[PDB]
């Protein structure tokens, strides 16, 4: 037939009560506005934009959703900025200053002893 | 150090997770004491009150089997969760040795940057490391050469790089810009200057030659 | 796996009987969902180790050394390299479902090519901060110092060393 | 390995191949990764007093 899980995408009830719905790996013509077909299923209640942001809520196969443009949106995540090294056969870059930085790292060591 | 205090006072999800998983499992264990598993009730004082002993054995065994299954599932998933906590504690013990009682050269093992030092802090069921690293900043470009030709010889820097500000040639150390005059005290010689590719012509200054004379 | 659809499966006499077992099926779905969320974090931790998406310069001439078999192939939809193309040619039911990974392998190939261009252009500086360009022969000479060889051994043998790399 | 053999030079013996680690290059495989380790191997020794 065409079974599959149903997932609900929400920006959080402390932001809004709108919702989008993913029918997982179901063809979006046999579900029963915005109907959008994904490699991960049929998405209802979000509009597809052409921009690309950092991932917010992961849908799958490169698609994420966000509450931005008010409602939720889809798109393809961003790997990162774009840095272009001016490499040449006789050029070098050398630093003239520094910063002292300090970061944290958290690790579990134990859990509770039960009998 | 003043910003760690703000960012925390205003992130411990890996510690909160461990706690949540154990509580969610202990609650599922108790919530199973109220399933029938195919019996007339969930209470032994109800099978021992409306059934004669030959008929209550069959109903008590159905509860025994279910409760044993549930207890043994609890005990398997705890073994699998403890084997994962054990590896995390083994990594924490290595970081305490290599970042707190030493200076590490391993890349990205004691922070991001060049490791200077680390400080431990205790947490509810774990440990926080505060990593202090050096990060270089504000770079400029110069032009480089691999060696300098002088008097028919090829000179290489002892511990730096040859750089040019446009018209003059200096030696720096590689991570911090601090230019010096190229002399025979910060360079060494090997060979003639026609096998290296990229040699430049420049003068290498001898300190004795003038001073003596 | 959908526990209820694997066990019973359509029938209705089976669902009411299975309802008598408690939360055995909720536990199994939680266990399988944790595994699936861990598989994306595995890949994020191995490959997304870079701030920027670095590019190699067009001229593409690093003092000789030849990296063409491991740099990306612009004439492809996937933009994989020649060796990544060699490696990729060698390797519905009763409630069962396969979810897709969060990262396509186009994205993974794009992370790996940026890690490669960071190394060929900046040595090890991009792993500790901002990428600082250095010529490849001079970076190779810094690395010869790190293993305890004096750095004219590289500059006086550059062509032989580059040929040996290329043959290997 | 990606941190210590690709983003730096390692002095740990045999962590990045056989020989003295020079540098390493990553390639993506299906469900995995391949590391090409470049090392330096000494050759043609003579004996001395
Ligand atoms: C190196 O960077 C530091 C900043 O980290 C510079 O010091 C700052 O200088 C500005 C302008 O003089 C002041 O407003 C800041 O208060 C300074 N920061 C600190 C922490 O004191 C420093 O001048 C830079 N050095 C060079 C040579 O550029
Ligand atoms: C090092 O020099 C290069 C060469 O000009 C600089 O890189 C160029 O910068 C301009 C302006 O930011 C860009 O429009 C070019 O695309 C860059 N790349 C080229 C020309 O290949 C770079 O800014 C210099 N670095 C520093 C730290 O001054
Ligand atoms: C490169 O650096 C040198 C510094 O040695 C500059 O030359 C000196 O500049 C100062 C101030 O302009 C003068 O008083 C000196 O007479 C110059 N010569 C020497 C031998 O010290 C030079 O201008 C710099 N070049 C560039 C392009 O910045
Ligand atoms: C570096 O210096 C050497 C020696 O001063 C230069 O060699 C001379 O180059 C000229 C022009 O090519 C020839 O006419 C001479 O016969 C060369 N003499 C020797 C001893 O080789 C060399 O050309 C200089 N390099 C550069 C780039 O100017
Ligand atoms: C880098 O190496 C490759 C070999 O893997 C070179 O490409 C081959 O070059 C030979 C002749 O040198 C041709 O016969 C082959 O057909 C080439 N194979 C190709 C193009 O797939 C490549 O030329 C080298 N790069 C440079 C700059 O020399
Ligand atoms: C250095 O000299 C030693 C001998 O002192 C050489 O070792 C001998 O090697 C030959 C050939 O393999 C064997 O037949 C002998 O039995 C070895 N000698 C002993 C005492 O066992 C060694 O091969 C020489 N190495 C070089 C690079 O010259
Ligand atoms: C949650 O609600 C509180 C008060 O209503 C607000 O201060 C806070 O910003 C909200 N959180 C988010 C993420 O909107
Ligand atoms: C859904 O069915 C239609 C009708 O056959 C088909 O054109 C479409 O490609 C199907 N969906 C997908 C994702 O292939
Ligand atoms: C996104 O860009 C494509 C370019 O091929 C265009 O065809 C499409 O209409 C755009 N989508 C929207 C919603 O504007
Ligand atoms: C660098 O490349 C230039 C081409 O712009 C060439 O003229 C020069 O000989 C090269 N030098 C080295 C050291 O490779």
């Amino acid at each position: 037939c065409s079974f599959g899980g149903v997932s609900v995408i929400t920006p959080g009830t402390n932001t809004s009560n709108q919702v989008a719905v993913l029918y997982q790996g179901v063809n979006c013509t046999e579900v029963p506005s915005n109907v959008f077909q994904t490699r991960a299923g049929c998405l209802i209640g979000a509009e597809y934009v052409n921009n690309s942001y950092e991932c917010d809520i992961p849908i799958g196969a490169g698609i994420c959703a966000s509450y931005q443009t008010q409602s939720i949106i889809a798109y393809t995540m961003s790997l990162g900025a774009e840095n272009s090294v001016a490499y040449s056969n006789n050029s070098i870059a050398i630093p003239t200053n520094f910063t002292i930085s300090v970061t944290t790292e958290i690790l579990p060591v134990s859990m509770t002893k039960t009998s | 150090i003043g910003k760690i205090q703000d960012s925390l006072s205003s992130a411990l999800g890996k510690l909160q997770d461990v706690v949540n998983h154990n509580a969610q499992a202990l609650n599922t264990l108790v919530k199973q004491l109220s399933s029938k598993f195919g019996a007339i009730s969930s209470v032994l004082n109800d099978i021992l009150s409306r059934l004669d002993p030959p008929e209550a054995e069959v109903q008590i065994d159905r509860l025994i089997t279910g409760r044993l299954q549930s207890l043994q599932t609890y005990v398997t998933q705890q073994l699998i969760r403890a084997a994962e906590i054990r590896a995390s504690a083994n990594l924490a013990a290595t970081k305490m040795s290599e970042c707190v009682l030493g200076q590490s050269k391993r890349v990205d093992f004691c922070g991001k940057g060049y490791h200077l030092m680390s400080f431990p802090q205790s947490a509810p069921h774990g440990v926080v490391f505060l990593h202090v690293t050096y990060v270089p900043a504000q770079e400029k470009n110069f032009t480089t050469a691999p060696a300098i030709c002088h008097d028919g010889k090829a000179h290489f820097p002892r511990e730096g790089v040859f750089v040019s500000n446009g018209t003059h040639w200096f030696v720096t150390q590689r991570n911090f810009y601090e230019p010096q005059i190229i002399t025979t005290d910060n360079t060494f010689v090997s060979g003639n200057c026609d096998v290296v590719i990229g040699i430049v012509n420049n003068t290498v200054y001898d300190p004795l030659q003038p001073e003596l004379d | 796996v959908d526990c209820t659809m694997y066990i019973c499966g359509d029938s209705t006499e089976c669902s009411n009987l299975l309802l008598q077992y408690g939360s055995f099926c909720t536990q199994l779905k939680r266990a399988l969902t944790g595994i699936a969320v861990e598989q994306d974090k595995n890949t994020q931790e191995v490959f997304a180790q870079v701030k920027q998406i670095y590019k190699t310069p067009p001229i593409k001439y690093f003092g000789g050394f030849n990296f063409s078999q491991i740099l990306p192939d612009p004439s492809k939809p996937s933009k994989r390299s020649p060796i990544e193309d060699l490696l990729f040619n060698k390797v519905k039911f009763n409630g069962l479902t396969v979810l897709p990974p969060l990262l396509t392998d186009e994205m993974i190939a794009q992370y790996t090519s940026a890690l490669l261009a960071g190394t060929i252009t900046s040595g090890w500086t991009f792993g500790a901060g901002p990428a600082l360009q250095i010529p490849f022969p001079m970076q190779m000479a810094y690395r010869f110092n790190g293993i305890g060889v004096t750095q004219n051994v590289l500059y006086e043998n550059q062509k032989l060393i580059a040929n040996q790399f290329n043959s290997a």
